[PDB]
């Protein structure tokens, strides 16, 4: 049981930060989208 | 017409400028070699271009013009027995054009121009005609193909040519008001054919594996999906569907996998036998073959040329079955299309509309009782491709909530060399109930009540194998172990089936009935014995499993007298333990 | 009356306004094209530059020198009267059975005014759902939101047509009673493809059902933002019938994962950045706007209920959806995929199966004295017949005690008379019987959570009651 | 084309990209020649043009580039490669310049080395047998030719090994098919992508040795050179391949080292552009491109060339599931696996026969081809192998002796095919003796577990036992 | 502000023997009470209304289910205090919420609980707060954080989640008032995961 | 620059037995020492130092502690080189970068390590790199990739960093100097997962 739950854990945590990046490359996107949003509509 | 100048070249994709005036979804030109496009965006007088041919070596300045009308494919004689690219250009005149490699610009129609039918014609002058109607008839390879006033077309028949001899362009019947209907008939893509009603499903597409068949059941107007990891098997049972399948017409939509695949289609079946006309089986079949290497924008285009083909096919009266060969690729067309388009994305950077775009694709299947007062049907079978074997990529799971049927293979299986490979636990159909009547007439009184009980059993060794999996195969007591047993039985004996037999590759409801009476009546006597005292180790040591493991392979006709003999064998040996 | 000709862009879902200052946020518009087809829209932003309209349907026809764009409504409302009941509606709140569109007695905004807790009562009578593992097990009180948790294939719908049909107040169990409590059941239907719509047409036509419920259906090809508006609509007509009229509103919610699918696809359009798992991270306060306008109010007669159903998506708990709808709700009604594959109809497991309120809903006055008492004893042999089942597997029948093969032929007789009930609509006395009957085949002594007088008064029956009438 | 354009008026510079302001004229897909100030001349390709600017990637570093003094010139609308028929047994950089010290090929043709694709309909089925001489191949993964089969790899496996060894081996059978007979040996081309010193003198040490050297083409891209040549080097080899393929009746055996080089590369690239990721941050047209290269190799009706590929590719964490093993499976035909466990054991060629697949097999392998028994002995051998894992693992939780006699044999079974079937060195098997030592390991199960296989089969076949073979 | 917070010295008696005895709360002290289902937090919250020494006693539902609030709501005044034998109600404040009220709100009640409880405290009273389902002020804290799309951490909670749990749980203690006289606030904050 | 790689065919014998013996590297080869913290990856890195048989060694402290620069130098010069018989000092260069000292400056500090066994190869002896951490020359591309606004790959690491480790790696190798006499160089780097 342990041994499992270690491995849950493991998954866990690798499937948040692949979500993580994938949001703050999706917030630069957004950001670089805006910015010519602005320069010229 | 409206002429604009490229601006922007980038993969894909092209941004010309001056188009002021152009409407979107709409098919324009791209370059000196007219390159065919499709507009995707306007901004300003600029219009955002997604090129259906390679765009290397194209330039800045070039002109760009719109043709005004969207993406159509040219219904009528001349389609079965052919094989089409993704924006329907026949690919043997291609080949006849051209060398062996496909190459940028060929301008082709869809339908042969210089091969001549025979027309009977079966209106009248002077009389009504509406939108669906039957104008006539015309031979195809031993179809009777009927010319149908396109979908939006009405008036009063002025005259019409006689019995004879005419190619497609000829305007075989002319209205009162002046318009010339000629053999075909253009449709845009993305509209789906109207139709007069649909109806419920009632009747099965036997698509002659015993699994997808008996426990998975899909209807004549259903959907059915069929993801799997590479390897699987997936292009072997849609293969399999495609020269087993019931259905009239067969329509086989390469979106965007393997070239080699197209190649066993057009040199094994014209050698094959349709299983109901009797001749070839590729006249029954339209192939639209758009390889991996081949442009990516057709993706979409084939996929909306394979299913208004079929929709125009089901308008016929004929029943369709469309196997999508694979819409993850569409899905990653979509997401370098938008890539292109710096759009937002949603999920693994697919754009929020796949969704949308998969249930229209999708709720164009069913049976239906087309414009003409006949009845028709489209089956579709797409299947999906989830990178490395992923349940839960949105492709998957957006295609969950629209299909009636779902086929889930799984890699364990395919390892073993155990096909079809369905995951019986994660698979399901919900067309089971409503075709209970149709088999209760066509196939046996109780095949209802059987394949319930063989589902139970199913079921209840998924529940033991919890417990075998902790205290090892032998610490069972009889009756589980012989459930056990009985499990393994159905699995490799009426569940399993080997794709290149001779034999056992078709299988009627007939045999897989009679097999699953062979297999509960075994299951039945064996009980009863237990319950006496004997003992399995010589229950699995009988001479009659060795026949139940043989059932598959025997031909089709002579499957009832091997039947009664094994049902007789099998009361003679449990019989006999006393 | 006034078009606004200064298109400026078009993309996808969206299309900007040059000059549309006028335009309020919200409002719906139409969009004309050059053919004269007419497509709906709604205004996401308003900006002196431009405002930005999120299209229905799609942009297929249209182009920057035709196209004009022309108010509707400044805040989407819906026509709402006593005349829906017995009538459909296709998510936007035209109709789709042919019949003439309704005169309203009033236009009510659709998005819903939060409710005041010090106007909210507690819930304190049962609905009658004809479903003995929910009418017995996991009761639902009118003013309780009681989702029914399904899987990929599990019949979730025919489940959901079933309560529409059955479900019915019980008057004449509250005391002295009513001669009359009006009752009525709003469908609101979420991306079902063509064939459930057929299947809920005819089930609700077959048996007059229809003479009393409203369905807003909508299709899964239908445009996206249809399918965020149903369950606002269908609530909106919910809280008018009974907060104006007095009724006892019942309402289905038939798929919530597709509306929290269409929410998230939504949410991209906008450009907006996903939250947990990619869905909004406002999931949470729509999900509650939707569930939360249920209740019963203080000095009105009426209530709402909701028995809103989703299914998980790969029989996980812990996705956000089932997540959130618990967080906000009081209990679920789980479907299991074992009871379904052994043909089990309804397949409601009620062991991972709770309703928070069944304690105030129950007793009595409603029901009868023994309802919760019955209910725990069952939950607890049922566990434990379960368990001795697993047992058997390795220890053998003859090894076990008496009592444990007792509760392991009572958890066979349980699955195969108790849940498997079919399209039989049982009563709530009838459920009650056949509880009595089958904790009947316990040794009695061994009822520990029963009080010893209704032992006395109701032990004893045979389950050869319902065997020989089912 | 004569007169020589020049573009300076640079603006941008980093990483692999560079700006060019006013290059309207510059075509999507052109190559361009950058020279700095000292006179160096580097490769770029155009990958965006506009009326504002056009993006050109550098293939060379960027070190000693300007803003001032830099200037671009064109060079050809399309990439080209100048291929020849005297272009056997010469070595070239990733580029296409020769590296061997002699003097530049006279082209007989100019290609475009992107290519075009393979109609459908001039495609041919995949039907010869090629003899691997890996038993683990030959019979139960048959290898076709004109079949796409790359061999997942790993950290530290010896695939170049196997992929050597392949070469050296490969050869095709016709007196089994019937066919006339003919000794015309395989053509090699050796594309390589960021291969370490090492494994490029291994490869050319058993090159030499084999005496393949004077009938095959290489393109070495080593590790050191330039990380964005490598989105060219598999489109030149298979540009090459495809021309002495179809034009003058070759049978070219194409090997890319390592694709997961070339993945890196192109993630570069995506990544310096601002595409939108799939997973793990690789492009989203990682597929698409990946299919340009790998669809290059069949056959073609009307002509006796064929060209098959094996492109070796490294999974990075013993990883099934990363990317670009999952795009290489969905896109080649089948994959030959190796595992580190049994390489660990000191099997060779470590071969997993479990997660390896063909789909051409059944193509290549029947009466008339190879043996009348073939498919079923490979089927049996899958099923017996599965059931052998299955147990071995069962015994790792309820202990060896709680197995009943059955599930020994299996166990025993799975052993003697680990250490007599897969482990055969460097030896050259024929298909003949793999089937015979095949039916030697079936003997040990007993005749009436043999489902898979036909009666007649076993009768004829059954019972040599493997002693006999070896001990 | 306080002129100076004290230590821990005196208890705060909550009259359950559980807790005065095995667990105690010093007056100014914290506590958490994670609330199952059928495990009776209700009762033992209105008991700690009921008879803890505390004079003034702050209710805050931060997000509770509507039907949850309701009977929250309808429980309070028909409490009896045990001291003046009136209704309990004459001596609390209750801060009400749902889930579809606005998210500002749901964040902020919390923070208003606790200035009412410092009020009460400057007074030179003994206040006890009580902020139930700090969870569900930790789901609006996370949805205005994605509403302004800052970064997460951890299970989509913000980054400075930690930084405001201390900012309203280390409001608590007894204090001499600005006003010399003597105070304390006891906070009982539930934990719904 | 160069005349000819060479086969690797003599071993680099660094005095551990485990290593010497079931885990051979050649004098021309390449190696990596991986091992999360409290492991032995510095201690291994100094016997090597200390006794492998490379005529010169380089040592490069890419990002680690500074204590482990101080314990070389008041160690080495103590100790005596085993072939030469005086210091052992004389025969090693440190490139001391520890972990407070500038980021940006790791990256130089392995280039020059890496260009000065170079030099020392083409002289003709046979030299040991030693690079003590390219996880911390990893996180100095990483930095500086965010101050660019370039797009990472995975892990926030830029696209970029398996072409400058094989660059770097790849220099290691026996040769033919452009002199004609035979040299060495070997790389063991030390990773910090
Ligand atoms: N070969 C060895 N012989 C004896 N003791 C050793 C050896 N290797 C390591 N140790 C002991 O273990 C401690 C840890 O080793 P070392 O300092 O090399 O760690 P490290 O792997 O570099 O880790 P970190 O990055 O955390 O400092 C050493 O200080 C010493 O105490
Ligand atoms: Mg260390």
């Amino acid at each position: 049981i342990p041994g499992i739950r270690a491995q849950i854990r493991f998954i866990q945590q690798v499937l948040e930060q692949r979500e993580r990046e994938d949001t703050f490359r999706l917030k630069r996107i957004k950001g670089k989208i805006e910015a010519r949003e602005a320069e010229e509509e | 017409m409206i002429q604009g100048v490229i601006q922007k070249i980038a993969g894909p994709a092209v941004i010309a400028k001056g188009m002021l005036g152009a409407r979107m979804y709409d098919i324009c030109k791209v370059g000196e070699e007219g390159l065919v496009g499709e507009i995707i965006r306007l901004d300003g007088d600029t219009a955002f271009v997604q090129v259906y041919e390679d765009t290397s070596g194209l330039k800045v300045g070039e002109p760009v013009v719109s043709t005004g009308l969207p993406l159509a494919v040219e219904l009528g004689p001349g389609m079965l027995n052919g094989i089409y690219d993704g924006i329907q250009r026949p690919l043997e005149r291609i080949r006849e054009k051209t060398g062996i490699y496909i190459t940028r610009g060929v301008v082709v129609h869809a339908l042969d121009r210089e091969k001549k039918w025979a027309w009977t014609p079966m209106v009248k002058p002077g009389d009504e005609v509406r939108g669906g109607m039957v104008l006539g008839t015309v031979p195809e390879f031993g179809f009777t193909h009927k010319i149908l006033v396109p979908p939006d077309v009405r008036g009063r028949v002025k005259e019409v040519k006689p019995a004879g001899e005419y190619t497609v362009e000829e305007p075989v019947v002319v209205l009162e008001d002046g318009t010339e209907l000629k053999m075909y008939h253009t449709w845009p893509v993305r509209r789906a054919r109207p139709v007069q009603r649909k109806l419920d499903p009632n009747t099965p597409f036997l698509t002659g594996m015993r699994i997808l068949d008996v426990l998975f059941p899909v209807a004549m107007g259903g959907t059915a999906a069929i993801p799997g990891p590479f390897g699987a098997g997936k292009s072997v049972t849609q293969q399999s569907l495609a020269k087993w399948s019931n259905a009239d017409v067969v329509v086989y939509v390469g979106c965007g996998e393997r070239g080699n695949e197209m190649t066993d289609v057009l040199v094994e079946f014209p050698e094959l036998t349709d299983p109901k006309t009797g001749g070839p089986l590729m006249h029954r079949t339209v192939l639209i073959a758009n390889t991996s290497n081949m442009p990516v924008a057709a993706r979409e285009a084939s996929i909306y040329v394979g299913v208004t083909i079929a929709e125009y096919f089901r308008d016929q009266g004929f029943s369709v079955a469309l196997m999508a060969d694979s819409t993850s690729r569409w899905a990653e067309a979509l997401r370098e299309i938008s890539s292109r388009l710096e759009e937002m994305p949603a999920e693994e950077g697919y754009p929020p509309y796949l969704a949308a775009r998969l249930a229209a694709f999708y709720e164009r299947a069913g049976k239906v009782i087309t414009l003409g007062g006949e009845e028709g049907a489209v089956t579709i079978v797409g299947a999906v491709s989830p990178p490395g074997g992923d349940m839960s990529e949105p492709v998957t799971q957006s295609t969950l909530r629209i299909v009636g049927a779902f086929w889930r293979l799984d890699a364990s299986l395919a390892f073993r060399r155990h096909f079809p490979a369905i995951n019986w636990n994660g698979s399901y159909s919900l067309f089971t109930s409503a075709l209970d009547p149709w088999y209760r007439e066509n196939v046996a009184e109780d095949y209802p009540e059987l394949r319930d009980a063989i589902s139970e059993l199913l079921q209840r060794e998924a529940g033991l194998q919890e417990i075998v999996q902790l205290v090892g195969p032998d610490a069972l007591q009889d009756a589980e172990r012989l459930v056990i047993e009985v499990g393994r039985i159905i699995r490799e004996d009426f569940l399993q089936q080997n794709a290149y037999h001779e034999v056992d590759a078709y299988c009627s409801m007939k045999k897989a009935y009679g097999i699953m009476k062979m297999i509960l009546a075994f299951y039945k006597e064996a009980e009863a014995a237990i319950k006496r005292g004997v003992s399995i180790d010589e229950i699995l040591q009988l001479p009659v499993l060795e026949r139940i493991g043989r059932a598959r392979y025997v031909s089709e006709e002579e499957f009832p007298a091997y039947f009664e003999e094994a049902m007789k064998e099998i009361q003679g040996a449990f019989k006999a333990l006393a | 009356k006034k078009e606004y000709t200064g298109i400026t862009y078009i993309s996808g879902p969206l299309l900007f306004v040059e000059n549309a200052k006028d335009l309020a946020y919200g409002a719906i518009v139409d969009i004309k094209d050059g053919t004269g087809r007419v497509r709906g829209g709604q205004v996401i932003e308003v900006s002196e530059e431009y405002a930005v309209i999120q299209v229905f349907e799609e942009t297929t026809g249209l182009d920057l020198a035709t196209t004009s764009v022309s108010l509707v409504e400044d805040v989407a409302r819906l026509g709402v009267s006593k005349e829906m009941l017995g009538r459909r509606f296709n998510g936007i709140g035209k109709p789709i059975d042919g019949l003439p569109p309704i005169t309203p007695e009033k236009r009510l905004p659709i998005t819903g005014l939060p409710l005041n807790p010090v106007a909210r009562r507690k819930p304190e009578q049962f609905i009658q759902t004809g479903i003995s593992t929910i009418d017995v097990m996991n009761t639902l009180v009118r003013g309780q939101k009681l989702p029914i948790f399904s899987g990929s294939g599990l019949p979730a719908n025919e489940i959901a047509a079933q309560i529409a049909r059955q479900a019915t107040v019980r008057p004449d169990l509250s005391g002295e009673g009513e001669k009359e409590e009006p009752f009525a059941v709003v469908f609101a239907a979420m991306g079902i493809t063509q064939r459930e719509l057929s299947y809920f047409i005819q089930e609700f036509e077959r048996t007059g059902a229809l003479s009393r419920s409203v369905l807003f259906l909508n299709k899964a090809d239908d445009p996206t933002i249809e399918r965020i508006l149903t369950p606002r609509m269908a609530l909106t007509v919910a809280e008018y019938l009974a907060f104006e009229h007095d009724y006892h509103v019942l309402v289905i919610l038939t798929d919530m994962t597709n509306y929290c699918e269409a929410l998230r696809e939504i949410g991209a359009a906008r450009e907006e950045i996903p939250g947990r798992r990619g869905y909004p991270g406002y999931m949470y306060t729509d999900l509650a706007t939707i569930y939360e306008r249920a209740g019963v109010v203080e000095g009105k007669k009426g209530s709402v209920t909701q028995i809103p159903i989703l299914s998980m998506p790969d029989d996980d708990r812990t996705h956000p959806i089932p997540d959130l709808t618990g967080y906000i709700t009081e209990g679920q009604i789980q479907l299991s995929r074992e009871l379904h594959r052994k043909g089990i109809y309804p397949p409601i497991d009620p062991l991972p199966s709770l309703s928070r309120l069944m304690n105030n809903g129950v007793g009595k006055g409603k029901t009868r004295e023994d309802h919760k008492q019955v209910s725990d004893q069952l939950y607890s042999a049922y566990a434990n017949g379960v368990d001795i089942r697993k047992l058997v597997a390795i220890i053998g029948e003859d090894a076990l005690t008496e009592n444990d093969r007792r509760y392991l032929q009572f958890a066979d007789a349980f699955e195969r008379f108790f849940i498997n009930q079919g399209q039989q609509n049982r009563s709530i006395e009838e459920s009650l019987q056949i509880a009595w009957a089958l904790l009947s085949m316990l040794p009695q002594g061994e009822l520990k959570r029963i009080s010893k007088d209704h032992i006395g008064k109701y032990y004893g029956q045979k389950l050869e009651e319902i065997w020989g009438a089912p």
